[PDB]
């Protein structure tokens, strides 16, 4: 009996196959979410500096009650 | 340029220490009258020697 090296192919491995497709991103979907943290954004920045006023004002006001200074 | 006297004013001037007089802002509203009549008085006349 003669033994040497036999085929196999099986499956083929699967001759030239794309494997980039778009994911996550759409295009005008990530418009809505990058923009729409800015307006997040500056709407919660704004507020804390309307309380910083708060303290502003009543940080000057030390110094116009210290007159003994 | 006719100084002050030694004996000047105010017998042990100041509480304590600072930042205790900046805690409280209640110092504006009590005792105010001696305060601005001082302040009414150096703005008008720059001299520390005639509104002592």
């Amino acid at each position: 009996x003669x033994x040497x090296x036999x085929x196999x192919x099986x499956x083929x491995x699967x001759x030239x196959x794309x494997x980039x497709x778009x994911x996550x991103x759409x295009g005008y979907s990530m418009f809505a979410v990058g923009i729409g943290a800015l307006l997040f954004g500056y709407w919660s920045m704004m507020k804390w500096n309307r309380e910083r006023r708060r303290l502003q004002i009543e940080d000057f006001e030390a110094r116009i009650a210290l007159m003994p200074l | 340029e006719l100084p002050s006297l030694e004996d000047l004013k105010v017998q042990e001037v100041k509480v304590s220490s600072s930042v205790l007089k900046a805690a409280a802002h209640h110092y504006g509203a009590q005792c105010d009258k001696p305060n601005k009549e001082f302040m009414l008085c150096r703005w008008e006349e720059k001299d520390p020697r005639r509104c002592l």
